[PDB]
């Protein structure tokens, strides 16, 4: 191997990774953290959810944490995806009225209905291509 | 100016195999967010009501999303990330089924 340049006394600070390249030590932030003024070797959390934010979107309740963060669905809503949830499970209650052969999607606004594969329509018919 | 990037286009579907789907996409067009990475996102109807999330950190316009099941039916989305949060969604692809197991 070469030589532990890193090893060689301390480097990197907290949220930081000492990295051994050919001729020097280097430090990178850990997945979630960035320098706190402009040098990779002293890292801070990202807060996902400081002000003007939008890692977070629709219904949700931004969580910070760290090295990451968490898009909570607003009491009483029911998850999208990671990042949104929507009032109603539109699809699981029949407030829908998706082809047979067409999938329904729960969506912010709603839900989608799309036709599966081979099938042809709008979602709401389907017809064998 | 603190907005997240705009919204991608529609991943299309590259190539298919029994476990994964190639996907291809384009940054929104108009003027806007600089984009520092790609989230995508993947829905099938026999995995649950919500969809997960499948690749993040991508620097690419293409990648692969490998570990699926076969003869399944996919959709997909993607999210543009940027230095204020992420895009709303793209469009959704057109469905399509893994190659399955024989
Ligand atoms: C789908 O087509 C039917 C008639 O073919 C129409 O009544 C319905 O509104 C359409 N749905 C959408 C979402 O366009
Ligand atoms: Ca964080």
């Amino acid at each position: 191997r070469g030589h532990n340049f890193c090893a060689e006394g301390p480097k990197c600070g907290e949220n930081s990774e000492c990295k051994n390249w050919n001729t020097k030590a280097t430090c990178e932030c850990k997945s979630g953290y960035i320098s706190v003024q402009g040098d990779s070797a002293y890292c801070e959390d990202i807060d996902e959810c400081a002000a003007k934010m939008h890692y977070c979107h629709a219904n949700t309740v931004c969580v910070n944490l760290p090295g990451l963060y968490r898009c909570d669905c607003v009491p009483g809503y029911i998850r999208v995806d990671d990042f949104s949830c929507t009032e109603h499970d539109e699809c699981g209650s029949g407030q829908h009225n998706c082809d047979e052969n067409a999938i329904c999607t729960n969506t912010v606004q709603g839900h989608s209905c799309t036709c599966k594969p081979g099938y042809v329509g709008n979602g709401t018919i389907c017809r064998a291509e | 100016p603190s907005s997240p990037p705009g919204a991608p286009s529609q991943p299309v579907v590259t190539e298919i195999t029994k476990n994964s789907i190639t996907l291809t996409w384009k940054p929104n067009p108009q003027t806007g967010a600089a984009v520092t990475s790609y989230v995508i996102e993947a829905f099938s109807p026999a995995a649950g009501n919500t969809w997960r999330t499948v690749a993040d950190g991508v620097q690419l316009e293409t990648h692969t999303v490998s570990g699926l099941q076969p003869n399944t039916i996919y959709l997909f989305l993607v999210r543009a990330v940027g230095a204020w949060g992420l895009s709303e969604p793209s469009p959704v692809s057109e469905p399509v089924r893994t190659q399955d197991s024989e």
